[PDB]
């Protein structure tokens, strides 16, 4: 009537009352990215590889009005700005992603990590009649 | 007196799962009693994450230094599109080049990397699916998912490996177009010509062969991507390094079934059996056990990054004098006969594409090493060899034989010849 | 990093590891010797595994010291004392010479490169085919078209200056490819 592992752990069990059989599994367990600014009254959560609806409906159950789903996971007290871009952090988060803070909506800004970028010219590429346009200084 | 070209692949380990071990919920997760004891040190789980995150830093430093050499010193053309590439002079790229300009957004590899990354699971986003789908009830008893559970979590890297690929493709591109970058300002089959004219082939027969050259190319390119179908010497590297990793985090979670000379090795029944005055003993046991494994292996994990420093630092040399340039220096990028290298993306490392010079026929010419000329002078050839035609002295390739008249652009002067010059005086200075 | 590194290996000095307390002293002037001898042990049980982990981490860093200094002891051979032909070792490609300076737990590296301040754009030739199936290339440069004159010009600088042996290789034969000139008449 009972179900084991190969280290001794309880998996599963059948009831003697009704003849049904279930499944035991472990319930979630995990941390939080607190990232935080040098003159900032509240850092910015991240809740790795979690939704925001599963963050507030079983684990968070203070208010919080700022949240959005990212790559990385469920981001709180920051604002969605993926579309602007810099080269430099203190906050990487990963994936090339990066937290930026706005001296004083939340103070806090989720944008991308691009710390190195090439030089483009106005030359062209093909053949200018037989010959290449190279610039020599 | 004939040759061809052949293709080889190597891989070389730059990157490491960054782990992150949670000291706390790995020895007392959900135990007050356990935490009340485990305070009482304290100063071993903090040093345990202060090594933790000095070995993260490494990493992301490593990285850094790695893109930074990967993009250093590069120059494109801002009217350079994908369609508009991937040919030149008959040779194609198409299976090396990717979009970074007016093209494709989001991520998107190159044919070739992206049949390297089918190949590996645990990848940088590998890791990420399977811990993000913990909760769900995809999976019912995997692994990771008991790892995150106990506090022992892989974190991704500071870059995704979509910008290492984009900057591989545009130091790849750098080679190909103008204003050639990566080759000095050198077009690509006028360096491909001088990188075998200097391992002592005659000029004549490369402006000879243009297309064998390209036709050449492109079957060691097709034969490379052939065989990175099977599992060969470079991509078995990276397996094995996902199960090392896969091993020593199994081992590390299988610490905590010991009972290190306790009654038992689960705290449910120690705690529902006898009381802390008489479980604080097992307690700390456990505890004792628990904090000498994560010594044992943060200790190994610096030994680890510390072989990955090196080894990294060694794939950026070769990267910066393999790749971006050609250098003088025999036995170092290839084997001898180096001609040129190029660089793509792989899981945990990069991956280096050499082509070399390599002979299919030869043919068995008596050769000399020097001649005394009318006058008594010497002269020696220079990357050669002078051999007889006719009973008329000529010279030749030391990589090719192709007979030719012996000019100042061949040998070098000497006020005096040598003993051992074979006697010479009807051959003068053509 | 070494100040923290002390610090917590002072600080270590202040845990209990299970015991009554941090101190000999009190131990010694409360308990009676059998029953402080466990407290003793544990105490120095602890204190040998952090001097153990300490010079772990000592030999790590050291480790990786030595490899920073080999880099640096290659890098003084092969920049400072000498020109080597290596590109992109000694600095950006541009690199011309490096001189090295007394720095604190270290060396201090003083690199001066080349960096061009104007630009222009002109139209180059890879090659040009001479009369008499006859092939030449640049070296180090690139072929220019002046005045109706095809002339030489370095790839750093713009400097027009006529073709001659020195600048210049000769071939048996040209590619289909160079563009045809018959008019160069400077053998
Ligand atoms: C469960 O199975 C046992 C054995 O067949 C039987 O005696 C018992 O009545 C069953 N219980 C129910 C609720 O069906
Ligand atoms: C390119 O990178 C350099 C160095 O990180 C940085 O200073 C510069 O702002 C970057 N360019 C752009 C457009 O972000
Ligand atoms: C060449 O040198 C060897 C030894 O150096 C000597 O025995 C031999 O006689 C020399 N040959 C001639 C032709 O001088």
């Amino acid at each position: 009537n009972l179900l084991y592992d190969s280290n001794g752990n309880i998996i599963g069990f059948k009831d003697f009352l009704t003849n049904k059989t279930y499944t035991i599994l472990p319930c979630y367990s995990g941390r939080v990215s607190a990232a935080f600014y040098q003159n900032s009254s509240s850092p910015a959560l991240l809740y790795r590889n979690l939704k925001c609806s599963y963050v507030l409906n079983n684990i968070s159950f203070i208010s919080q009005p700022f949240y959005f789903d990212s790559y990385l996971g469920c981001v709180l007290n920051a604002v969605n700005l993926t579309s602007y871009s810099v080269s430099s952090c203190d906050l990487r988060m990963g994936s090339g992603f990066c937290i930026d803070y706005a001296l004083p909506s939340s103070p806090y800004r989720f944008v991308t990590f691009e710390p190195f970028n090439v030089s483009f010219v106005n030359d062209s590429v093909e053949t200018v009649g037989g010959l290449f346009e190279i610039q020599i200084p | 007196t004939n040759f061809t070209i052949a293709g080889h692949e190597e891989f070389i380990q730059t990157s490491s799962p960054k782990v992150t071990i949670d000291c706390s919920a790995f020895v007392c997760s959900n135990y007050a009693a356990c935490h009340d004891l485990l305070s009482e040190y304290g100063t071993f789980c903090d040093n345990i994450n202060s090594i933790l995150n000095e070995v993260n830093d490494l990493l992301d430093i490593t990285q850094l230094q790695v893109a930074n050499a990967l993009m250093q010193g590069v120059t494109l053309s801002s009217n350079l599109n994908t369609n508009l590439h991937s040919d030149v002079d008959n040779i194609d790229f198409k299976s090396l080049l990717g979009c970074l300009g007016s093209q494709c957004g989001s991520s998107s590899r190159s044919p070739l990397e992206d049949l390297l990354f089918n190949k590996v699971k645990l990848s940088d986003v590998g890791f990420v699916e399977a811990y993000n789908n913990c909760t769900g009830g995809s999976e019912i008893r995997d692994l990771l998912c008991v790892q995150s559970f106990n506090g022992i979590k892989v974190l991704p890297p500071i870059l995704s490996e979509t910008q290492i690929s984009g900057y591989t493709t545009a130091a790849t591109v750098a080679a190909m177009f103008p204003p050639w970058s990566a080759a000095a300002g050198v077009p690509f089959p006028l360096n491909v010509q001088y990188r075998i004219n200097g391992l002592g082939v005659t000029m004549d027969v490369l402006n000879k062969n243009q297309k064998l050259i390209a036709n050449a190319f492109n079957k060691a390119l097709l034969s490379i991507q052939n065989g990175f179908t099977a599992t060969p010497s470079a991509l078995a590297k990276i397996q094995s390094v996902v199960n090392a990793n896969a091993q020593a985090l199994n081992s590390l979670l299988q610490q905590l079934f010991n009972k290190f000379g306790a009654i038992s090795s689960s705290l449910q029944e120690i705690l529902s059996r006898l009381d802390p005055p008489e479980a604080q003993v097992q307690i700390d046991r456990l505890i004792n056990g628990r904090l000498t494994a994560l010594n044992a292996y943060v200790s190994q994990q610096l030994s680890d990054i510390t072989l990955i420093k090196a080894g990294a630092s060694r794939a950026i040399e070769k990267v910066n004098e393999c790749v971006k340039s050609q250098s003088p220096r025999i036995n170092f990028c290839g084997n001898g006969n180096h001609i040129l290298s190029l660089v793509q993306n792989a899981p945990y490392g990069l991956l280096f594409i050499h082509f070399s010079y390599k002979p299919t026929s030869f043919k068995t010419v008596l050769v000399s090493p020097g001649l005394c000329l009318s006058g008594d002078r010497g002269i020696a050839p220079k990357q050669g060899y002078f051999i007889k035609q006719n009973d008329s002295w000529m010279f030749t390739g030391s990589s090719y034989y192709y007979p030719e008249p012996i000019s100042d652009k061949n040998v070098v002067f000497m006020n005096s010849c040598s003993v051992n010059f074979t006697k010479a005086p009807f051959i003068y200075l053509n």
